[PDB]
RNA sequence: GCGAAUUCGGUGAUCCUAUGCUGCCGAGAAAAGCCUCUAGCGAGGACAUACACGGCCCGUACCCCAAACCAACACAGGUG
RNA sequence: GAGUGAGAAUGCAGGCAUGAGUAGCGAUUAGGCAAGUGAGAACCUUGCCCGCCGAAAGACCAAGGGUUCCUGGGCCAGGCCAGUCCGCCCAGGGUGAGUCGGGACCUAAGGCGAGGCCGACAGGCGUAGUCGAUGGACAACGGGUUGAUAUUCCCGUACC
RNA sequence: AGCUGUCAACCGAGCGUUGAUCCGAGGAUGUCCGAAUGGGGAAACCCGGCACGAGUGAUGUCGUGUCACCAGGCGCUGAAUAUAUAGGCGUCUGGGGGGAACGCGGGGAAGUGAAACAUCUCAGUACCCGUAGGAAGAGAAAACAAAAUGUGAUUCCGUGAGUAGUGGCGAGCGAAAGCGGAGGAUGGCUAAACCGUAUGCAUGUGAUACCGGGUAGGGGUUGUGUGUGCGGGGUUGUGGGACCUAUCUUUCCGGCUCUACCUGGCUGGAGGGCAGUGAGAAAAUGUUGUGGUUAGCGGAAAUGGCUUGGGAUGGCCUGCCGUAGACGGUGAGAGCCCGGUACGUGAAAACCCGACGUCUGUCUUGAUGGUGUUCCCGAGUAGCAGCGGGCCCGUGGAAUCUGCUGUGAAUCUGCCGGGACCACCCGGUAAGCCUGAAUACUUCCCAGUGACCGAUAGCGGAUUAGUACCGUGAGGGAAU
């Protein structure tokens, strides 16, 4: 569960730095939550995986 | 033994007699090669390269 | 337009002791095409010789493994068919006795 | 090429009846096949006789407890 | 202007010595004689003996091998000796199925797996399915014949 | 004018001025496997459906087509379940796999160095993943710069410079501005505000409604509101655009412009202009060019003497050509023997180029600079914060760029940058998109060259070479 199926946002990949100053790689993974939206005015819900940003924006109607 | 200019005037049914009796005739001395009583040589080429032939005209004719 | 007819299949008679040997008693042993079956031989040959053909029995023999200072070599891979007449016994003679 | 007699017994299985029978607990494949029932298809059809036919493709030689397979060998080993 | 100089790197390749005409010549059966062949014979062919195996060292297969099988020819290499012989070399020949063993029938463990769900991507599993015998279903027997195939060819009688 | 590829010849046959062998171009045939795609499979081998033919007394058998899966258009149907959707059926059009290097975007080591090692290095390397193109990427300022009346898109090369910096300030790493160049296109197009239209969703005041206006009549662009598509109109930094606001008005006429009268836009037609296979929308097509590419052809001059020799292409002496004295071969060092070379000539067809026309599009119911306000100028964005990445810059006082998460504005007396930050000044105008040239590479083809190797060398491979062979396999891999 780290794609968005509406903006395609993945994770990121970065560092995770200690006091050491000891690197190791590690992913920025985005909010995607389980959505269970509609496409029509009526109501038939679809479920989908939409990240945060995406449900902020109304760009799913979860009606 | 004939030339590809002398097969343009014959219809496709007596093209395929043609090429019929061809068959044919290479069957018959393909046998006698077998068998050991066929000297000529030349004879089985020429008569494949017939059959070659007639299958192009009328390929030829099918298209254009 | 490709147009089939028998002779496309089969190709050389053997000509051996053996298939003599079985030529006495009416039965003719012909090399075939090698992606033929016993009922297409069997029509092709009542078709070419006008006879009426009892069985067909087939036979398929690998090539001969040559050698050479280059290495190995082989041979075609034949089929054979041992077709036999009824009893009517109206003889083959392409092949010479 | 011709070709005699071939009858009685005894013994006897690890093979058959046997996918049996009897005990036991550890409690012992599937699917097609076959049979059967209706849904259905249906104006023809079922059994039989006689004659005439079609029966496809692949393997089949030879070795195979071995000098022919696995062991570099014509190898004291291995092989269901 | 240098791929410019070797005796050593348990250096690399090839050719050749020393040991040395020395060790060995691969079981626990064992050979002999007469004749033949041939340039040549302990080893090949034939006969007569002797011996060994005989729950095999006999007969038939699977897997694996691949022409080693048969006939004719050969004798340089191979055979731990010689070889006229050979599983070696050469050429030609030889493997015949409605019923045997498989497929065209069926599935098991498992494999792959439409859509599918999961996973940053690469991918992971998996449904329906579809393969997959070591198993289930399904009709042929005795005799003869070739130098080489034989429930296959033929003969007799069958079955699906 | 000889041919039947070659090792690699022998036999057996034949063809060729009636133009073969050969070479170049375009086609035909093109079994099976392979993305492999009718189904299956141990790649190259097994089993089919349907349609149209063939063949049989009939089954058997044959031939040619066609039949995978996904994605997207369009048409039909719309489960549970009513709206409906998911799905299902059909008909099209694409996708799939390969490839030596070069490109872009991601993921990302360790040996090593630091004379140990962990930050750091190695190194964003090796490798991996996704994707291309003939190149790619970048690209038209929310840039630099520094008070100069300065540069002006991008890319690449040289410097600046092993500098400023950075760094367990260790081993190490390391810019940019400016300056000199290759190239030129300091190239283009949208969004928004308004105007028109069409349609969809909530609606009628179901009535004095909208229309530029006056007149008269009818009485609904539904009155309206909103969202979407299309067209105008706009395209900017000295800010620009829109709305109204002002003089002169220039291709012809007609139709529309609720209605008819006169006036305001939109629209047709013949002009004329300007462009086009272009980034600036494409497509089809003619005609031409002693333009090119893919075969070729011609091409001057010694039978010279003597001599050594098996053989002159050696030595000695004579001639000769030269736009040709390159290089090979021929019985030994050949400009005059052969192929050729210098120099010219040649293309039916195919392909690559231009050029001229059909064709395509746009611009002209119209131009220009003024005078004064309201609206607009890319929104879950900028900015802010947390944790990271990357910049010369290793968290530092740490700007610029950037990912994930949270919060989250303004439309120009805005907003961004100028190394924390603030004020003033200056530069610019983000959150929309296209874009040639200069730059990187060579699987393959052509032609050349080497103070390159010359058979233990040069490719592993001058010869059976990725062969024989070794390995279960990835793979290793000769000798001649
Ligand atoms: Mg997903
Ligand atoms: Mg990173
Ligand atoms: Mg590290
Ligand atoms: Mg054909
Ligand atoms: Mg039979
Ligand atoms: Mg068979
Ligand atoms: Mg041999
Ligand atoms: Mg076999
Ligand atoms: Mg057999
Ligand atoms: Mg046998
Ligand atoms: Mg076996
Ligand atoms: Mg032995
Ligand atoms: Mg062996
Ligand atoms: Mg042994
Ligand atoms: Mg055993
Ligand atoms: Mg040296
Ligand atoms: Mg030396
Ligand atoms: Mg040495
Ligand atoms: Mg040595
Ligand atoms: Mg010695
Ligand atoms: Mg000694
Ligand atoms: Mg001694
Ligand atoms: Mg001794
Ligand atoms: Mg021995
Ligand atoms: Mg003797
Ligand atoms: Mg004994
Ligand atoms: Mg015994
Ligand atoms: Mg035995
Ligand atoms: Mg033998
Ligand atoms: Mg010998
Ligand atoms: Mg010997
Ligand atoms: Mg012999
Ligand atoms: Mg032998
Ligand atoms: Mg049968
Ligand atoms: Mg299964
Ligand atoms: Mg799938
Ligand atoms: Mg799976
Ligand atoms: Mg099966
Ligand atoms: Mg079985
Ligand atoms: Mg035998
Ligand atoms: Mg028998
Ligand atoms: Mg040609
Ligand atoms: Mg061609
Ligand atoms: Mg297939
Ligand atoms: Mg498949
Ligand atoms: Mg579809
Ligand atoms: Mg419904
Ligand atoms: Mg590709
Ligand atoms: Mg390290
Ligand atoms: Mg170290
Ligand atoms: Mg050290
Ligand atoms: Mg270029
Ligand atoms: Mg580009
Ligand atoms: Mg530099
Ligand atoms: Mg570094
Ligand atoms: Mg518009
Ligand atoms: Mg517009
Ligand atoms: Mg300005
Ligand atoms: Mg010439
Ligand atoms: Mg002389
Ligand atoms: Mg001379
Ligand atoms: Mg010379
Ligand atoms: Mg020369
Ligand atoms: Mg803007
Ligand atoms: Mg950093
Ligand atoms: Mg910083
Ligand atoms: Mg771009
Ligand atoms: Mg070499
Ligand atoms: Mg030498
Ligand atoms: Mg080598
Ligand atoms: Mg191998
Ligand atoms: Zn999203």
């Amino acid at each position: 569960a780290a794609v968005c199926d509406i903006c395609g946002k993945g994770p990121g990949f970065g560092k995770s730095v200690s006091h050491s100053h000891r690197r190791t790689s590690r992913r920025w993974n985005p909010n995607i939550q389980p959505v269970r939206a509609v496409t029509r005015p009526g109501g038939n819900k679809q479920r989908i995986n939409a990240c945060t940003s995406c449900i902020k924006a109304g760009k799913v109607s979860r009606a | 033994g004939t030339t590809p200019g002398e097969l343009r005037e014959l219809t496709d049914d007596e093209l395929k007699d043609k090429l019929r009796e061809s068959k044919e005739e290479l069957f018959n001395l393909r046998f006698q090669m077998a068998t050991g009583q066929l000297s000529n040589n030349r004879r089985l080429r020429t008569v494949r390269q017939e059959i070659a032939r007639v299958y192009t005209v009328l390929r030829e004719r099918e298209l254009g | 337009a490709t147009i089939t007819d028998p002779r496309d299949i089969i190709l050389a008679p053997v000509i051996s002791e053996k298939s003599y040997g079985l030529i006495e008693d009416n039965v003719y042993t012909f090399v075939v095409h090698p992606d033929s079956n016993k009922t297409q031989i069997k029509i092709a040959i009542e078709k070419i010789f006008d006879v009426k053909v009892d069985s067909v029995n087939t036979a398929n023999r690998q090539g001969k493994r040559k050698r050479t200072r280059t290495g190995f070599g082989k041979r075609k891979s034949t089929k054979r068919a041992i077709v036999k007449l009824a009893a009517g016994s109206k003889p083959i003679d392409l092949f010479g006795a």
